[PDB]
């Protein structure tokens, strides 16, 4: 089977680079942001 | 009697009303939050949709 060790074995210095590099942020992202949403306007309609 | 009949029917009558109310405001903060269709979620089937 393909095996996915040894890319993270090739890559590992620079992981831990940047787990150095990386204490002051927040990783991972949110699903909500978009670059229109600050100036969109939400509207809601009941014909019932 | 008589008058008791009289001022007691008006009385139910705003009961009734203040009931409706009641179920019509919980029914659209729950339309507007949870986004369900409009006329969908009625008085009878409240508690299914509830759980």
């Amino acid at each position: 089977n393909m095996n996915v060790r040894p890319l993270l074995n090739y890559f590992e210095p620079l992981f831990t680079w940047l787990k150095d590099q990386n204490k002051n942020s927040f990783v991972g992202w949110s699903t909500d942001w978009s670059p229109y949403a600050d100036q969109s306007i939400k509207v809601r309609i009941s014909l019932k | 009697i008589f008058a008791s009949i009289v001022t007691f029917s008006i009385y139910g009558f705003k009961a009734t009303f203040n009931y409706e109310n009641c179920l019509k405001k919980v029914s659209l903060l729950l339309t507007n939050t949870f986004d369900l269709e409009d006329g969908f979620l009625t008085a009878s089937n409240l508690e299914q949709v509830k759980g």
